[PDB]
């Protein structure tokens, strides 16, 4: 079980790692009790600590590659206490730099930039000039290029990461799906007419058929090979009017004065 | 011409709507409006450049079973607008009715 997960990772089998892990979870309870949980750290609890980091480290890298992002976030969360403290005494490694790089893409491919930037502080305190950026630069560059709004620089950075079929690429395709959606949020205000050859250009399609296929799924009416953003805008506005917010969302002429009136008499 | 404006909630007609209904050219549709106001059957102002006639007065005319019902409906609709508002105002500023 315990040393068996290590060598299953090394071979290149990752369906093997996840199968075998629910047995090792029981013995992960045994390991956790051996350390005091970082109240003081001997070279004996150092030996124990490596056992605890090891099960989780190899479990978490493997999760990505079987496309269990859900499971990936579980294993990574477990590493955090060891990562936090006791730096420069078996807390920082090559695997750590690799593992945090992959997580930052997880938050970003889920499209939480609330979380991504709050996670970045925590790392400020740790390595970003103590093991400098060489693999962590990747998610940070990308987030920046979409904040200025340049989808050119962003697609390029993803496309050259697609050269590297490793496990970083499993978050790259999510992020290329994300660039399409963002643009499809923007284009409502931006234009009213685009020819079909023009829709293709903004949405990073190389195939005119592929453009038509996304439009079905993304609910764009292309009629006679020209789109109508004014219709789409209507539907979404209509939904927002429907929900109960609505008296003081608009704020009625009558409603204003009624407020004033009772205040002077109260 | 007098009939149409009266029975519609709106007090404006396109000249295209007049063209169909009295079966006249667009030259004489404009003249028909002028003549009517001179007669003092309708009153208002003429847009030839939004092609509307916008009415402010209708000369009182016949009542008929038909017409009796047409005016009744308009009052129910306007009754609804009054009724529901007064309830908005009652729910508002509850503490102060003294």
């Amino acid at each position: 079980l315990t040393k068996s997960l290590s060598i299953a990772f090394e071979n290149g089998d990752y369906a093997a790692c996840e199968k075998l892990l629910p047995p090792i979870k029981i013995e992960l309870i045994k390991n956790n009790l051996l350390i005091p949980d970082l109240s003081i750290q001997n070279d004996i609890y150092l030996n124990d600590l490596m056992i605890t980091k090891r099960i989780l480290e190899v479990g978490a890298l493997a999760s990505i590659q079987t496309f269990n992002f859900d499971s990936f976030e579980n294993y990574f969360n477990q590493l955090k206490p060891y990562y936090f403290s006791n730096n420069h005494k078996l807390s920082e490694s090559d695997k750590k730099s690799k593992l945090i790089s992959l997580y930052l893409l997880n938050l970003l491919s889920q499209n939480n930039t609330t979380k991504f930037h709050s996670e970045l502080q925590y790392l400020d305190k740790h390595i970003k000039n103590l093991e400098d950026d060489s693999l962590l630069s990747y998610p940070i560059k990308l987030d920046r290029w979409l904040m200025e709004g340049s989808y050119q620089k962003a697609w390029d950075l993803l496309q050259s990461g697609s050269q590297n079929i490793s496990e970083f690429d499993s978050f790259t395709d999510i992020l290329k799906s994300a660039i399409r959606d963002e643009i499809a949020k923007n284009t409502e205000l931006s234009y009213d007419f685009l020819p079909l050859s023009n829709i293709k250009a903004l949405l990073f399609f190389n195939n005119e058929k592929e453009t038509e296929k996304f439009a079905l799924e993304r609910n764009w009416p292309i009629v006679n090979s020209k789109v109508y953003f004014n219709n789409q805008s209507k539907e979404k506005a209509d939904y927002e009017d429907e929900m109960m917010h609505e008296e003081d969302q608009k704020t009625n002429i009558i409603e204003k004065a009624m407020d004033y009136a009772i205040s002077i008499e109260n | 011409l007098i009939e149409t404006v009266f029975v519609k909630n709106i007090r404006m007609l396109s000249f295209e709507d007049i063209s169909k209904a009295t079966h006249l050219p667009k030259d004489n549709v404009e003249h028909l409006v002028m003549r009517a106001i001179s007669l003092g059957l309708l009153k208002g102002s003429i847009d030839q450049v939004n092609e509307l006639v916008t009415i402010s007065w209708v000369q009182p005319r016949i009542i008929s079973g038909d017409q009796i019902t047409k005016m009744k409906d308009r009052l129910v609709e306007w009754n609804d607008q009054v009724e529901k508002l007064g309830k908005k105002m009652e729910a508002r500023g509850q503490s102060i009715w003294v």
